[PDB]
């Protein structure tokens, strides 16, 4: 139920998290 | 004919050491690149 771009051209990165989606589950 | 521009790849360097205290040996990560164009 919860849903720019997916890519930026100038200086805009997001980070991936250190915590996986999988491992909160655990 | 239809001509997609994109500006060519570029990423920040992230660079992984222990202590210098330790040792110099060191490690490099290239992010959101898949390392299929590495040298420049």
């Amino acid at each position: 139920k919860v849903t720019i771009c997916a890519q930026k051209f100038n200086g805009l990165t997001v980070l991936p998290p250190l915590l996986t989606d999988e491992m909160i589950a655990q | 004919e239809i001509l997609d521009i994109t500006p060519c790849s570029f990423g920040g360097v992230s660079v992984i050491t222990p202590g210098t205290n330790t040792s110099n040996q060191v490690a490099v990560l290239y992010q959101d690149v898949n390392c299929t164009e590495v040298p420049v």
